[PDB]
RNA sequence: CCCCGGGAGGGGAGUGAAAGAGAACCUGAAACCGUGGACUUACAAGCAGUCAUGGCACCUUAUGCGUGUUAUGGCGUGCCUA
RNA sequence: CAAGUGAUCUACCGAAGCUAUGGAUUCAACUCGCGAAGCGAGUUGUCUGGUAGGGGAGCGUUCAGUCCGCGGAGAAGCCAUA
């Protein structure tokens, strides 16, 4: 058929995100706002007080059977 | 004259350059060049080697030098009347530069820029 | 001294072509019917709606586009930079009327 | 498409100054002198008039303003220049008064300087432009 | 794949230096300069399209009160009473046409001095 | 570095603006009236040597 | 081979499709320097542009059409970062 | 000799607010080609200042596959252009 008639189907590919690039889009600071936001990047689960820090309650093992309804 | 193509037009007609000659390379920078030369210029060429002998500037040297080539060539190649041309066109322009890095005051150094010129001149048969 | 004055015109230059905002008269067929506020057509004028009970017909003569345009905006120290390219259609209309 | 008139016209114009307040003169001047009167076509074109002030030295300046008005000047010298004319030295160069309160209102620019050419005062009921035959005027306009 | 700037860059460059035409120094030869200064141009271009609508405004005011005043109206008093005689509805530039065909305008005045009396 | 310097760097218009002034001024030169060459005045005709007589070799 | 020159450099002649390739040897942009020409400037206050109109000049996407320049009027506080 | 000021009456000027004429965009509804939404639309109402930021459609450069082709009677690059 039309090698150059293969057309991928509308959606599927996107096109990515080209940052700096211009004032048609996403000028100067590259999404990012003017910030203590500075390339090497540093935390994902934590602030400093952390709060995740309730107590636990505490057994190791488990076994358990294939489920046949 | 009309022609077809460029490739004919460049090999059936040379095109030439009377009354022209050119010093390239001259050892000197335009601005002083420049000084003699426009005191030469729209002028008879009689003059032009009179001023040129009479004229105080190291410069008046190649210019007077060049200031013959144009005679020699509308004379010689060109087949034109001496006891009629004058300098129709004459310029100087920039060259490439020898620069020479020198020393300076506490370990700096710095660059002079010895310029050169190319001295173009270019006679005609001043009719009117 | 003929006015294509706003929209639709009212004023006596007799016998020639003039561009105006457009019509959907196609090619001639327009033949436009004028109003009239006021034109001297024989030295003599009137305004008092006397001109409306004149009237100056046109042919059509042509649709067109106008010049190109450049709209420029910019706003200093934010970016903002805006270019786009601009155009307006006119009707170019003869004359012949009253 | 406006009318945008050529100007062959010059036009010669006698304005008595005996009695009319100052401003008020002065006023109906640089109106005339700016084009103003008749459709003024293009701003662009000094078309306006050669006005010839006559008895300038007569000019009523009503209120306390004949000793109360003191012009004022500045020579380049910053040891204290602003000298200052009381008005009632216009007795020194009377047409200066009626100049400066025309220039005043005139455009500053580089064709209002050039207006100012189209101003001659003469402090006398007399002057020398007979060669033109200026129209008079009167002095104020009608509702 | 390598995709260095090769023959974009110039390009740009030149539209913009052809922007330039008779700009007076840098201002038509180096790009930046030719570049920022059409910024200011921009602003430059967009407000006098607004604003010529209020200068020509302000020239047909001056010649038809010029005119009015010719006749002992002014444009206060003609442009009202031509708005009262049956709303004539004539351009401000139109009325200045016929204060370039004063027995016209003549008329005009008169007819305001009508519906006014 | 340089107590006094420069502020901005000079027009191409205006630093040809100072160079008004340099034109070099011609000899006003003259016609020899032995060795029919050209001569500084009040010099001696280079060509020849003469001065009214003749004081310098050839 | 010839010409001007101590030379350097060049102008011819000749080879070659081409020397609009000549050994500072493919193209050869821009800054930067010059020559010539159009239009212009020595009363003038200026982010250098922008709108408007007149003058002058030219007509190969081009005679209502412009294009280049210019005089005068109006308007007008570079860019970016922060 | 108000162009000062208290009250009062009007007529005009005055903005990118409102309006006239033209046209485009956003969303909504109504109409259609289809076989599926939704695409291309056409009509009316409507919307359309913008920094960080979110979303949408796109322009251009190199390299690769496929197609279509051009090129010494001249490719690319360069230069001028209404
Ligand atoms: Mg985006
Ligand atoms: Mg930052
Ligand atoms: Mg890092
Ligand atoms: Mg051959
Ligand atoms: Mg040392
Ligand atoms: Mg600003
Ligand atoms: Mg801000
Ligand atoms: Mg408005
Ligand atoms: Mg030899
Ligand atoms: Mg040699
Ligand atoms: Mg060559
Ligand atoms: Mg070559
Ligand atoms: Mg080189
Ligand atoms: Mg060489
Ligand atoms: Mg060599
Ligand atoms: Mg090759
Ligand atoms: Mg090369
Ligand atoms: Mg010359
Ligand atoms: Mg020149
Ligand atoms: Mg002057
Ligand atoms: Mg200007
Ligand atoms: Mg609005
Ligand atoms: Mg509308
Ligand atoms: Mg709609
Ligand atoms: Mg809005
Ligand atoms: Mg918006
Ligand atoms: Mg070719
Ligand atoms: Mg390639």
């Amino acid at each position: 058929m039309k090698l150059h008639d293969l057309k991928p189907t509308p959606g599927s590919r996107k096109d990515r995100k080209r940052v700096g690039r211009g004032p048609g889009g996403t000028d100067k600071t590259a999404g990012r706002g003017h910030k203590g936001q500075k390339s090497r990047s540093g935390a994902g689960k934590g602030a400093f007080f952390e709060g995740g820090r309730s107590r636990l309650i505490a057994r190791l093992p488990k076994r358990g059977f294939n489920n046949v309804g | 004259a009309t022609f077809r193509n460029k490739k004919q037009r460049k090999q059936q007609v040379k095109l030439r350059k009377p009354g022209f000659a050119v010093a390239k390379y001259v050892r000197m920078s335009p601005r002083k060049v420049r000084l003699v030369v426009d005191v030469i210029r729209g002028k008879s060429v009689q003059d032009a080697e009179d001023l040129l002998r009479f004229i105080p500037r190291s410069a008046s040297e190649p210019v007077a030098k060049v200031l013959n080539s144009a005679k020699a060539n509308a004379l010689h190649n060109d087949e034109m009347l001496e006891d009629r041309l004058f300098v129709k066109e004459a310029y100087v322009d920039a060259g490439p530069t020898l620069k020479r890095l020198i020393p300076r005051a506490r370990g700096s150094a710095n660059i002079i820029k010895k310029r050169t010129s190319h001295i173009t001149i270019i006679v005609a048969e001043k009719g009117n | 001294m003929f006015a294509i004055i706003q929209t639709g015109g009212k004023q006596y230059r007799v016998s020639e072509g003039d561009v105006i905002r457009v019509e959907s008269l196609q090619g001639e067929a327009g033949d436009k019917v004028e109003l009239k506020a006021l034109f001297v057509g024989g030295e003599q004028t009137v305004f008092g709606e006397d001109a409306g009970k004149y009237t100056v017909q046109a042919e059509v003569v042509e649709h067109g586009r106008g010049k190109k345009i450049y709209i420029r905006k910019y706003k200093s120290g934010v970016q903002y930079r805006r270019r786009t390219g601009h155009r307006q259609n006119f009707t170019a209309i003869k004359i012949l009327g009253i | 498409k406006t009318y945008i008139p050529k100007n062959d016209e010059q036009n010669w114009v006698v304005v008595d100054a005996s009695g009319v307040p100052l401003g008020r003169l002065a006023t109906l001047i640089a109106s005339r002198i700016r084009g103003k009167h008749r459709p003024d076509f293009t701003p662009n074109m000094i078309q306006g008039d050669f006005v010839v002030v006559i008895n300038a030295a007569q000019v009523a300046l009503t209120g306390k303003k004949l000793d109360d008005k003191v012009y004022t000047r500045y020579t380049g010298y910053q040891g204290g220049l602003k000298t200052e004319t009381a008005r009632e030295a216009l007795s020194k160069h009377p047409e200066r008064v009626i100049e400066h309160a025309v220039f005043g209102m005139l455009p500053k620019g580089r064709q209002g300087r050039a207006m100012h050419t189209r101003l001659k005062v003469y402090a006398g009921e007399t002057h020398p432009h007979s060669a033109q035959k200026p129209q008079v005027l009167k002095t104020q306009p009608l509702e | 794949p390598r995709a260095k700037t090769g023959i974009v860059r110039r390009r740009r460059h030149k539209k913009v230096l052809k922007r330039a035409k008779g700009f007076w120094g840098s201002r038509s030869k180096q790009y930046r300069n030719a570049f920022q200064t059409l910024l200011n141009a921009a602003t430059y271009e967009y407000r006098d399209r607004r604003n010529k609508k209020r200068d020509f405004r302000r020239l047909w005011i001056q010649r038809i009160n010029a005119g009015a005043r010719l006749h002992g109206m002014n444009y206060s008093t003609f442009i009202n009473g031509l708005k009262r005689a049956n709303i004539d509805l004539n351009r401000k530039v139109l009325a200045d046409i016929a204060a370039r065909e004063p027995e016209a305008f003549k008329a005009l005045v008169d007819a305001s001095r009508n519906a006014r009396q | 570095a340089k107590h006094p310097v420069p502020k901005k760097k000079t027009s191409k218009s205006k630093r040809d603006m100072r160079r008004s002034h340099h034109a070099l001024t011609a000899p006003n030169l003259t016609e020899c009236p032995q060795c029919h060459g050209k001569k500084l005045s009040h010099h001696i005709c280079p060509n020849c040597g003469y001065y009214d007589g003749r004081q310098v070799l050839a």
